[PDB]
């Protein structure tokens, strides 16, 4: 079906800035496009309907323009409540698609993550499972990539990660990634590595340990 | 197909 | 003033049928051209459109979910119901219903269609978790180690959410990061809580974990291993 691509997917800014988010459709949607702002924990809120009409009760710093395949939302003077995720929605064709969203967060200086790797506890091992956790602490911007390697084999499909919300004092994020293996598989290898790529790191940093080394 | 209010 | 609110089960098991109700006030589904739609949002993901129904009773569904969705209205009760069959874990999401305006009319004559291009009022959303899991308390394991040191606790295999974690009975707050839990393929949640301290403080560190649902409290003191 019809594709709606938002740009940028993520954007940093400060109070008082002017930002503009754009949304492009794969086929023309005339003026049937709406913009929403969604704050964490709340439902999306309508800002602009029919590509450019200002929704009632919505502050005038919000503006929408465009028609056909290209639309833009601009917030002229960013206020603290605007740090949020914005979405565009097309209503010309069924299904009524939403774009991928664009996260707007507090800009601050680039900060590389402090990385730490934790081996599984002997207590967990006795239960038959092995969790290897990797921590990326206080970094910025949000995008980071974690790659698990076991005896140099690239791992896939056996890890999960979660990211904290932007810290209200730091403006940094932290990320936890868990590699999970059976105790048996765990025992069949030695070098457990967490490889981290991030804008603040000149090149990828790797933190690792050799299993059972004592 | 088209939205309920299209055309 | 238009308001909508979603209701239904917070927990549902795979293969089961999920029935969600949207009760609203401020408009009638008999008003001209009005619509009520459903949109969902898996945790951390984008909004996904599901279906919509209008007062003249036309219905439309997401093509990807068409076979599992039924939307219906009960005009006299001011409710719209969405029934999703055969749910699976990927259906865990927050589900929202929303109002869609019909064209503006002048002396009962449609004169403006621009107002239909948006879903203008939304309900708070209802969180639905799909898991075959039964209530279960977490196993708590230690996570042990600019020149900052890190340690923590891995709160593993519990259900359902939430769990609370604090450090040193609430006295340790700076440098603490408790991550949002991930729903494992097993249907149980898992989360880590860590804390960063000056590489010298290694002071004592104990995580206090509490999963109300299963009556499971655990305090786990964590230290820099090696006996």
């Amino acid at each position: 079906a019809l594709q709606l691509t938002q740009s940028p997917s993520s954007l940093s800014a400060s109070v008082g800035d002017r930002i503009t988010i754009t949304c492009r459709a794969s086929q023309g949607v005339t003026s049937a496009l709406a913009w929403y702002r969604q704050k964490p924990g709340s439902p999306p809120q309508l800002l602009i309907y029919d590509a450019s009409s200002l929704e009632s009760g919505v502050p005038s710093r919000f503006s929408g323009s465009g028609s056909g395949t290209e639309f833009t939302l601009t917030i002229s003077t960013l206020r603290p409540e605007d740090f949020a995720t914005y979405y565009c929605q097309q209503l010309h064709f069924y299904p009524h698609t939403f774009g991928g969203g664009t996260r707007v967060d507090v800009r601050r200086t680039v900060a590389a993550p402090s990385v730490f790797i934790f081996p599984p506890s002997d207590e967990q091992l006795k239960s038959g499972t092995a969790s290897v956790v990797c921590l990326l602490n206080n970094f910025y911007p949000r995008e980071a990539k974690v790659q698990w390697k076991v005896d140099n084999a690239l791992q896939s499909g056996n890890s999960q990660e979660s990211v904290t919300e932007q810290d209200s004092k730091d403006s940094t994020y932290s990320l936890s990634s868990t590699l999970t293996l059976s105790k048996a598989d765990y025992e069949k290898h030695k070098v457990y590595e967490c490889e981290v790529t991030h804008q603040g790191l000149s090149s990828p940093v790797t933190k690792s340990f050799n299993r059972g080394e004592c | 197909e088209l939205d309920h209010w299209a055309s | 003033r238009i308001t909508l609110k979603e209701s239904g089960p917070p927990l549902v098991k795979p293969t089961q049928t999920l029935t969600l109700t949207c009760s609203f006030s401020g408009f009638s589904l008999s008003d001209f051209g009005v619509g009520v739609g459903w949109i969902r949002q898996p945790p951390g993901k984008a909004l996904e459109w599901l279906a919509i129904i209008y007062s003249d009773d036309d219905k439309r569904y997401s093509p990807s979910l068409n076979t599992r969705l039924t939307i219906t209205k009960d005009t006299s009760k001011n409710q719209v119901v969405l029934v999703m069959t055969r749910v699976s874990p990927v259906d865990t999401a927050t589900y929202f219903c929303a109002h869609r305006r019909g064209p503006t009319t002048l002396f009962g004559v449609p004169i403006a269609r621009g107002p239909v291009n948006a879903m203008d009022v939304w309900g708070q959303g209802i969180t639905v978790t799909i898991s075959s899991t039964s209530t279960k308390g977490p196993s708590v394991f230690p996570l042990a180690p600019g020149a900052a040191a890190a340690l923590g606790c891995l709160v593993k295999d519990y259900f359902p959410e939430p769990v609370t974690v604090s450090w040193n009975s609430g006295a340790l707050t700076s440098g603490v990061h408790t991550f949002p839990a991930v729903l494992q393929s097993s249907g149980l949640y898992s989360l880590s809580s860590v804390v960063t301290v000056p590489s010298s403080s290694l002071q004592t560190y104990t995580c206090n974990v509490n999963h109300k649902p299963s009556n499971t409290k655990v305090d786990k003191r964590v230290e820099p291993k090696s006996c």
